[PDB]
């Protein structure tokens, strides 16, 4: 439960865990405009 | 549809989907046009439904 | 009277025929056979049939 | 809670696709082919 310093995210193995048992669709902080125009297949719901 | 003017005396022009104005502007995938010849007072039933 | 059929389909009929040269790239207005809309034309790798 | 947001979003931008009475559900076309007095109320249609 206490952060590793191994870890870049400065984060415990259990919220490791957590974080990576979610699927964030649209997580926010991500400035999702200059990939949505960078599409091979189809342009995503987010994009949408 | 600039020549459609001239080429009738025209009674009635009323359009449902698309209004004459703006009409040259669209593009149509296929044009049908039916030609008959019916009376006076059944102009209204020719017509939607 | 005149039937047309408004679908997303290749015209065949597209009235005066006026055509700007394509560019892409650039934010532009698009009317791509009655295809009205603004928007970024970049070439994409589809697999249109 | 995620799929809940995600999901409201998703049908509130499948609500655009809806005519709701109206000849069209996109304004651009409809504001092309219609002359502006008729196009009040497909537009009203659109809007409401």
């Amino acid at each position: 439960i206490l952060p590793d310093p191994s870890k870049p995210s400065k984060r415990s193995p259990i919220e490791d865990l957590l974080f990576n048992k979610v699927t964030l669709a649209d997580a926010g902080f991500i400035k999702q405009y200059g990939d949505c125009l960078g599409d091979i297949a189809a342009r995503d719901l987010i994009c949408a | 549809y600039s020549v459609l003017y001239n080429f009738a005396p025209f009674f009635a022009f009323k359009c449902y989907g698309v209004s004459p104005t703006k009409l040259n502007d669209l593009c149509f995938t296929n044009v049908y046009a039916d030609s008959f010849v019916i009376k006076g007072n059944e102009v209204s039933q020719i017509a939607p439904g | 009277v005149l039937s047309f059929e408004l679908l997303h389909a290749p015209a065949t009929v597209c009235g005066p025929k006026k055509s700007t040269n394509l560019v892409k790239n650039k934010c532009v207005n698009f009317n791509f056979n009655g295809l009205t809309g603004t928007g970024v034309l970049t070439k994409s790798n589809k697999k249109f049939l | 809670v995620v799929n809940h947001n995600a999901q409201a979003l998703n049908t509130l931008v499948k609500q655009l696709s809806s005519k709701f009475g109206a000849i069209s559900s996109v304004l651009n076309d409809i504001l092309s082919r219609l002359d502006p007095p008729e196009a009040e109320v497909q537009i009203d249609r659109l809007i409401t």
